[PDB]
RNA sequence: GAUAGAAAUUUUUAUCCUGACGCUAUAGAGAUAGUACCGUAAGGGAAAGAUGAAAGAAUAAAAGUAAAAAAAAGCAAAGAUUACCCCUUCUACCUUUUGCAUAAUGGUUUAACCAGAAAAAAUCUAACAAAGAGAACUUUAGCUAGAUACCCCGAAACCA
């Protein structure tokens, strides 16, 4: 299932297998699957940090198509 | 001073200047006597009269109140009744 | 080479989507309708019944008009207690 | 003959009317210009201020250098105030330092805008116009009907008329221009074709010659005329007025 | 560089997009109408507008209301709009 | 701007003189203002400089410098201090002569 | 014409490769670089001004600070709502019918001597209108209808004496606005709002045929009018008797902006069409 | 000190290109066309800078009140803190006082 | 006091038309990487690339040295000379100070980095002018525009 860990992360959970039912189980049931308050915070940063790798990826290969066109005059 | 604002970027104005004295517009200002509701039984009748008068500021004053206030302040105004609208320009200046 | 197209400013009612979220609420106003019709206003297809006060808009500014602007011979019966009180 | 009052102490100025359909064709007819736009007082001195004002009231320039507040990292005392007896530090980022801050710089998007006052950039126009009819390099045109859309034809044309290497054609408006004009001009660099709401100083002092169409020279003739004569605007000149659009 | 959308409306097309989309409209619409708190705390002037003692002029007077802290408790039984101040 | 309503009587009450059908044959001219009034001005530098500026004049200025000096020398019995700008088409004289050289403009009838 | 033009055949062209602004247009910036102008930069030395820290400027350096050892006062007391009334001399208004500016034909209030950019007003700065003197009092010929905010004795008394009618009207700050850059207000798209009545304090001011106020009695107009001429010694004219009589009679309603128009219309200018309410409950609220 | 040896190609520029050979076109459109459209509509640039002018300062404060709630966290810092220091430096040092 | 600082009420035309009087390997992002490395940890945090189509073809210019160790004398040079010295004549340089050859400070040397920003008032140039400004303002020659202006590094602390 889609779930969301602590990270503020959207993750693909794997399931497993167990003998018994969850809410009898120990170690599952301290793992937290949800979000804290602060660290939506995080969550902008991560996007933002994301945000400018495309922005400049972009500005990047526009400009590999300016130095061709110049270097190479077509037509 | 404060010569930019946070909010606006102008130049601010200071009120204390403000409250105590008056700019006519031929850049006169024009102020209070200081001292002159004070310690009246203890005074001669010669000063008491100097005190109750309104003064001219030199130069140096002048522009330095010039400096503290804004231009708003610097306009031209025609007020009814008013007093010192007799006052307001200079005649026969020869300098 | 051939020149740009002149910039010009369209003459035609100019209407923003009210249910774009990116739009400012500046222009999703009353006012900016009222604006609109003045423009043109008969090609802005604006309601003109509407570009008068309501009933509640019309009984509000009553309310205070007449609560903070009386009558003129209100006011000079006002002012007769005072001439009178000071002689 | 011109459509517009000259004042009474100052006779018009008359420019040979050429047409463009034949080489061979050069005064085919006579026009009064006048003499408040095209006799005007040549001024260089404005001249310049407003091609200063065109070069630059459109421009930004986006070049930020990043204080000793916006770089990477160190916010650090990098070691003791004393008994290294080294010099002593703040940051590494200290714009002294190698990979540091830099103190001063360029700042930012920054714009350098601003508004030389109406009836000057106006007067502006007069100037260019009248200093591109008397260094006798103005060519005023009827018609611009060309005989072809073949480029050849132009060039060799401004080659028989001896034009110089640069020019710039003024038509009335940009739906208006012909085909073949249109045509044979977008394939040359030289020669350049644009509604005469586009005219500038600039350009006008940046092509040899200038070529204006009758329609055209009618309408500038007004349009700036209008300024010595009008009021200090009440709102902007986009709303209703009495006489005015 | 800058977000296509301010963030203070991040919450909202955060409503606009995915399950939420198919949530009851009335329910949708009893959450976005923020009807003013009564006053509780802070205690309220009654006109518009109301004149100034020392300057003598008549002054557009407005009502801001009281920040009031709910501790988790609150939440739990009745305290009848009120909490921490 | 109006132009001006041409009356039966010259000069009107507030003073107002047209300038002539013709114009003189002097080799300058002055346009008159946008307000069809003499473009002759007091100006001031550093408070205590007195200045008098005649404003856009089409001809030789020279003349006109000649003949304003020639004007104003019986009056402060030397020359007056002239600055003439070419360019500006614009001339300049030291102290005020605003309302005389109001009136002897009104006599060449500019 | 400009002889200068034909030195201009004589020379190379003018183009972007050769230009000089006037000189003393640009006055040079110098950098503190160099012998002359680098070290301590013109800085001083040492201290606190080479540090750039000297302190603000009311500052005297600890000693009660000149601005403030001044009592306080009422000067600038209450000068927001102190009204203020542009001035107008006669001599400015005789100028401006002369040059045919605001024509005396038709009635002439505010509105017009905007326009003819004889007056300027700016109400946001507590403007209550144009006010009337006698500067050019001598000086006045014409015959005019004039409505202002303010008058003089002696103003009123000239334009008497040549056979024009004067009537104090008042305009509050909003109306005031409306009348004054009118155009812009119709833009706006807004009703044709009420007028108001003016302050208790002014109420005297208005009612008195004394300044011919437009609140007044219109039975002490031909009275105190009349007045007028014994003091200042002329034969007054019979107006009544002109042809230009129904203009100079023509007033507004202590309730109406402007001359022909009514409270509660809007004006479409695209269309170039009125509208008025045929509700009853907004023609009661306008009309009142 | 250590200069270049060998010689750049030279690089050559037309100035008769398209965008040099069109500057400055519709400068005058306010006037020349009647105006309607003002030579500011001209600019193409950073959303809060079309035609207007300040100092850093000015500037500054500008583009926080205008774009500042779509800036990102940390370019957002910067920016109060740049106006912090500039507040305090232009208020509050300089030798003209 | 320093300073703080509103609102009523007004203004705002479409998209289209992207770039660059931005940087070029100490610059430009920390970044060839959050890598090595440094911290128990939170955390800090680098430096470096260069031949040519083809390697499926093998300039000699910074300090520093070497070619060439030194010859009675002395801020090292200068005036000079047939002649390198020998002769004669001159208290390094900055900062700082009343005053420094000072036995006061700073510095091995080379290279690259490395520090003056603001427009109230004022003047200067100009447009138009009882008016001027492309709205809102200011005016008893004035308004409008332009041009002229106010650095760099450093504590101990302080709060979270
Ligand atoms: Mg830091
Ligand atoms: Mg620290
Ligand atoms: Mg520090
Ligand atoms: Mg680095
Ligand atoms: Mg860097
Ligand atoms: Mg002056
Ligand atoms: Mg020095
Ligand atoms: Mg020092
Ligand atoms: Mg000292
Ligand atoms: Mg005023
Ligand atoms: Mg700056
Ligand atoms: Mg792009
Ligand atoms: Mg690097
Ligand atoms: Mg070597
Ligand atoms: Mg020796
Ligand atoms: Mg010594
Ligand atoms: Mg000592
Ligand atoms: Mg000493
Ligand atoms: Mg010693
Ligand atoms: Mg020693
Ligand atoms: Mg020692
Ligand atoms: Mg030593
Ligand atoms: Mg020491
Ligand atoms: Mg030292
Ligand atoms: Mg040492
Ligand atoms: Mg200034
Ligand atoms: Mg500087």
């Amino acid at each position: 299932a889609w779930r969301r860990d602590i990270f503020g992360r959207i993750i693909w959970h794997k399931f497993k297998q167990w003998p018994i039912p969850w809410y009898l189980n120990k170690k599952y049931n301290r793992k937290r699957f949800f979000a804290m308050p602060y660290v939506e915070r995080f969550v902008r940063m991560r996007i933002e940090k994301q945000a400018r790798i495309k922005a400049r990826k972009r500005s990047l290969e526009r400009k590999k198509e300016k130095f061709l066109q110049e270097k190479f005059p077509h037509l | 001073v404060t010569y930019f604002s946070s909010r606006k970027g102008k130049r601010k104005t200071v009120k204390a200047v403000i409250y105590r004295f008056l700019r006519l517009h031929s850049g006169l200002w024009l102020r209070r006597k200081a001292g002159y509701k004070k310690k009246l039984w203890k005074k001669t009748a010669a000063r008491k009269r100097r005190l109750r008068e309104f003064v001219f500021c030199n130069k140096t004053q002048s522009k330095l109140l010039d400096k503290m206030t804004t231009s708003f302040w610097k306009r031209r105004n025609w007020y009814a009744d008013d007093p010192y609208q007799k006052y307001q320009d200079r005649t026969n200046l020869k300098v | 080479y051939r020149a740009r197209p002149p910039p010009r400013r369209s003459q035609e009612p100019r209407w923003p989507d009210p249910d774009d979220p990116l739009t400012p609420r500046w222009q999703l106003s009353p006012r900016y309708a009222a604006k609109q019709f003045a423009r043109h206003g008969a090609a802005s297809g604006v309601a003109a019944g509407s570009l008068w006060p309501s009933q509640e808009q019309l009984r509000e500014l009553e309310a205070e008009e007449r609560e903070w602007y009386p009558s003129l011979a209100a006011m000079q019966e006002s002012l007769r207690v005072q001439q009178l009180a000071e002689e | 003959k011109c459509e517009l009052p000259v004042p009474a102490h100052r006779r018009p100025v008359q420019a040979w009317i050429e047409s463009l359909r034949g080489y061979e064709q050069e005064r085919v007819g006579l026009t009064e210009l006048h003499p408040d736009v095209f006799s005007t007082a040549p001024r260089l001195d404005i001249l310049h201020q407003v091609a200063i004002w065109q070069k630059n009231f459109k421009r930004i320039s986006y070049a930020k250098t990043k204080t000793r507040a916006e770089v990477r990292g160190g916010g650090r005392k990098p070691w003791v105030q004393k008994g290294s007896g080294r010099a002593r530090h703040g940051s590494i980022r200290s714009p002294i330092w190698r990979g540091g801050g830099v103190a001063h710089g360029p700042r930012g998007p920054t714009s350098y805008y601003y508004m030389l006052p109406m009836k000057v950039r106006v007067q502006g126009l007069k100037v260019a116009l009248t200093v591109k009819l008397a260094q006798d390099d103005l060519h005023i045109v009827d018609s611009l009907e060309l005989p072809t859309a073949d480029p050849q034809y132009l060039i060799e044309l401004a080659r028989y008329r001896r034009w110089g290497d640069s020019v710039l054609l003024v038509d009335l408006e940009h739906e208006d221009m012909p085909q073949n004009v249109v045509a044979a001009t977008s394939g040359l660099k030289t020669f350049n074709l644009v509604p005469a709401v586009g005219l500038n100083v600039h350009s006008m002092l940046k092509h040899q010659t200038l070529v204006l169409t009758l329609p055209t020279v009618a309408f500038l003739e007004e349009k700036l005329l209008w300024h010595n004569s009008r009021y200090t605007p009440l709102y902007p000149f986009r709303l209703p007025y009495c006489d005015f659009p | 560089p800058l977000h296509k959308v301010p963030v203070g409306l991040w919450k909202q097309l955060r409503l606009w997009e995915g399950i939420y989309s198919r949530l009851p409209r009335h329910y949708l619409r009893s959450l976005e109408e923020a009807r003013t708190p009564t006053p509780v705390h802070y205690r309220p002037h009654g006109a518009k507008f109301k004149i100034n003692p020392k300057n003598w002029q008549r002054e557009r007077v407005e009502d801001v209301p009281i920040p009031v802290h709910y501790p988790p408790e609150s939440q739990l039984g009745l305290w009848g709009g009120e909490g921490w101040v | 701007i109006p132009r001006p309503p041409k009356h039966e009587h010259y000069p009107t009450p507030s003073g107002w003189q047209p300038p002539r059908d013709p114009a003189p044959s002097l080799p300058y001219f002055v346009r008159r203002s946008r307000m069809h009034n003499i473009p002759v001005y007091r100006d001031i530098t550093h408070g205590n400089r007195q200045m008098t500026v005649i404003r856009k004049v089409e001809g030789d200025i020279w003349a006109l410098q000649k003949d304003v000096e020639d004007f104003l020398s019986p009056l402060l019995g030397k020359t007056p201090v002239t600055q003439v700008n070419e360019v500006t088409g614009t001339l300049r004289v030291k102290g005020y002569f605003d309302q005389q050289l109001k009136a002897w403009l009104l006599e060449k009838g500019f | 014409g400009p002889r200068a033009l034909d030195l201009l055949r004589a020379l190379p062209r003018v183009s972007l490769a050769n230009l000089k602004p006037n000189p003393g247009s640009r006055k040079p910036e110098r950098r503190p670089r160099g012998r002359r102008r680098g070290r301590k930069c013109g800085r001083g030395h040492k201290g606190e001004r080479q540090r750039g820290t000297r302190p603000r400027l009311g500052f005297e350096g600890g000693q009660t600070p000149f601005y403030l050892r001044i009592p306080k006062y009422g000067f600038n007391e209450g000068h927001s709502f102190r009204h203020q009334y542009q001035p107008l001399s006669l001599n400015r208004l005789q100028y401006l019918i002369d040059l045919g500016r605001v024509d005396p034909t038709q009635p002439i209030d505010l509105t017009q001597l905007v326009n003819g950019r004889g007056v300027t007003i700016q109400p946001s700065k507590r403007d209550y209108g144009v006010q009337l003197v006698e500067e050019g009092a001598d000086t006045f010929k014409a015959k005019v209808n004039i409505e202002v905010q303010m008058a003089s004795e002696l103003a009123i008394a000239a334009i008497e004496k040549n056979g024009g009618v004067v009537t104090t009207a008042f305009y509050d700050p909003r109306s005031l606005e409306i009348l004054c850059k009118p155009v812009p207000f119709f833009l706006r798209g807004q009703p044709i709002p009420k007028r108001m009545l003016p302050p208790e304090a002014l109420v005297p001011y208005y009612t008195d045929a004394k300044n011919r106020g437009y609140l007044a009695d219109p039975a002490r107009f031909p009275e105190a009018r009349l007045e007028l001429a014994r003091k200042y010694g002329y034969v007054l004219p019979d107006i009544t008797k002109d042809e230009l009589f129904k203009m100079l009679s023509t007033r507004k309603d202590p309730r109406q902006i402007f001359f022909g128009l009514a409270p509660g219309w809007v004006v479409n200018m695209a269309d170039k069409k009125i509208l008025k309410p045929t509700d009853e409950n907004l023609l009661k609220y306008y009309s009142s | 000190f250590h200069v270049r040896v060998t010689l750049p190609p030279r690089k050559v520029v037309d100035r008769w290109n398209e965008k040099r050979a069109m500057f400055g076109v519709y400068d005058n459109i306010g006037i020349l066309g009647n105006f309607e459209k003002h030579p500011k509509e001209l600019i193409k640039g950073p959303i809060w800078l079309r035609g207007w002018k300040g100092n850093e300062l000015q500037r500054c404060i500008r583009k926080k009140r205008m774009v500042g709630n779509r800036m990102f966290i940390d370019d957002l810092h910067n920016l109060n803190k740049r106006i912090s220091y500039l507040y305090k430096h232009f208020n509050r040092h300089g030798k003209y006082r």
